[PDB]
């Protein structure tokens, strides 16, 4: 364990800020889903009539 | 100072409104009815204007051949027109023909014939008027933009309705149509130029003082419109013109903001590359629209009916690629309702608005529609006064207040009709209806 620790003495720090990124990126990720869905929503739902001229 | 409208009352509930001017020789006498399109169900869509066509096909006593010959012996002409909310039939004549014009339309109005020769006859005529109104563009544009804008609801419909019921309409619904809609209490006799007051309510109790009233009598002009932010696109690469339509859901005749949006609209105002004076207009738009060749001309409107209106813009263009700059550059002008605009515009557009509603009541036709329109929304004609009092009252701050709850960031309906390529998309245009940097 102590040698693993003087291997990669960061370790302990970089697991935390990994949580609140994981956290901030998921929430961005959900987020963007709902915006990217709410602005195409127009062009999904577009609807045609054609009559031949 | 205008002559003062005299109104008077029959015992059925039919008003009588009238506004003499001893300058002129001619009259229009006519019947305003608060009953249009907007009455009919989807099954029905289509009845009042037909019947519109069939009031002039012979009634009980004249033929239709006799009521021609009636109507040509009298001198003038008769007219007649349907819309959502209102009918209107009238008839102008010389001022000693006003009680044969007054008989020949209570004729037409309650003893019509509606025989069922002339029906399947007319049946072909509406059916030809559906591929005819295709070559008038404002009017394809303003129907496709009532469609929308209501989508699914009765003000949405056309007035000419759809080719299966044109098909289907019978004497039996055409006559349920005006026997539950033209009632006394919603109809107003009106007489404007050579008549007398009196002469004419003693001709409404001559000839309709037998019309039906209704059996829940509510004040003329009472009507929920939901209004569907969306487009339509009519692309049409063979024309060379495009006709674009922007509209927001606008004020209603008795709204408390009636007087605002009509400021608001004269502060953006009109624009026609044909007319001369059109390129010096103060009008922001105008001059952007004039400098850099955007459009042939622009309109702005502010349409209401009982329970809503439309307030936008009409715009044609030929500048097919800097459509994009035109639409741009007109809502960027809307947006500065909200953020910009001061007493400077507000007192100029008040005061082109407190002359242009007077300028335009100008003929015996004219000031008989205008008494018509008033008492048919609002049950009142509106004195010149009362109106010059309303405008005065408006504020930049009312004018900014009303902008900022009604366009600003708000959905728009939108029609483009012909050769609109570059017309952006349905985000593209509404996000023009914010500003970022404001
Ligand atoms: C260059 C590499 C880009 C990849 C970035 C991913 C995460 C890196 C951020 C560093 C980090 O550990 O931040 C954590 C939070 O992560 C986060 O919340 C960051 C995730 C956000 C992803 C990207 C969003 C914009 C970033 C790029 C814009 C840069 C320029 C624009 C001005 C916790 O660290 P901490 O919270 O302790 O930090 C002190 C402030 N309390």
């Amino acid at each position: 364990a102590f040698l693993t620790w003087a291997a990669e003495p960061e370790h302990d720090e970089r697991k935390k800020l990994g949580l609140k990124a994981i956290i901030v990126i998921s929430a961005m990720l959900g987020l963007s889903v709902y915006i990217k869905k709410f602005k195409w929503s127009p062009i999904k739902n577009r609807k045609f009539i054609y009559n031949p001229p | 100072v205008s002559p003062k409208t005299r109104t008077s009352n029959l015992k059925n509930g039919l008003t009588i409104a009238s506004e003499s001017n001893p300058l002129v020789q001619t009259a229009t006498v006519g019947v305003w009815i608060d009953a249009g399109s907007r009455n009919e169900n989807a099954y029905n869509n289509g009845t009042a204007h037909f019947f519109e066509h069939l009031a002039f096909k012979g009634t009980d006593k004249r033929s239709q051949h006799q009521l021609e010959l009636d109507i040509e012996n009298m001198g003038g002409h008769l007219n007649a027109y349907t819309s959502r909310e209102s009918t209107v039939y009238y008839a102008k004549s010389f001022k000693d023909d006003v009680p044969k014009s007054v008989e020949i339309l209570a004729d037409i109005l309650q003893h019509s014939k509606l025989a069922e020769s002339a029906i399947d006859r007319e049946r072909e005529v509406i059916t030809r008027e559906l591929e005819e109104v295709n070559k008038q563009y404002e009017e394809v544009v303003f129907d496709h933009l009532h469609a929308t804008a209501f989508m699914n609801q009765p003000l949405g419909r056309t007035i000419l309705g759809p080719r299966e019921n044109i098909q289907t309409i019978t004497n039996t619904e055409l006559r349920k149509f005006i026997t539950e809609n033209y009632t006394a209490d919603r109809m107003v006799l009106v007489g404007a130029g050579a008549v007398d007051h009196d002469a004419l309510v003693e001709l409404a109790e001559k000839y309709f003082s037998h019309l039906p009233s209704s059996q829940s009598p509510v004040p003329l002009g009472t009507p929920i419109p939901n209004f569907v932010g969306s487009e339509v696109r009519l692309r049409d690469d063979t024309m060379p013109v495009a006709h674009i339509a922007i509209a927001v859901e606008g004020v209603s005749w008795t709204s408390e903001d009636y007087y605002t949006a009509l400021v608001a609209q004269a502060i953006i105002g009109n624009y026609d590359r044909a007319v001369g004076t059109s390129r010096h207009q103060g009008s922001r738009l105008s001059n952007i629209v004039s400098e850099n060749n955007l459009a042939n001309s622009f309109q702005s409107f502010s349409t209401s009916y009982s329970d809503t209106g439309l307030w936008g813009i009409y715009l044609t263009s030929e500048n097919t690629t800097q459509i994009d700059d035109l639409v741009h550059f007109t809502l960027k002008e809307w947006n500065r309702l909200s953020t910009s605009v001061s007493n400077l515009q507000v007192e100029r557009a008040k005061s082109q608005l407190k002359a242009g509603l007077l300028l335009s009541l100008d003929g015996t036709t004219y000031v008989a529609e205008d008494i018509g329109r008033q008492l048919t929304t609002l049950g009142r004609r509106v004195t010149p006064a009362e109106v010059e009092a309303k405008l005065e009252a408006v504020t930049e701050h009312d004018v900014r207040a009303w902008a900022q709850k009604t366009l600003y960031d708000k959905d728009i309906a939108l029609v483009g009709l012909g050769p609109i390529e570059g017309l952006y998309d349905y985000n593209r245009i509404r996000n023009d209806m914010s500003m970022m940097r404001w």
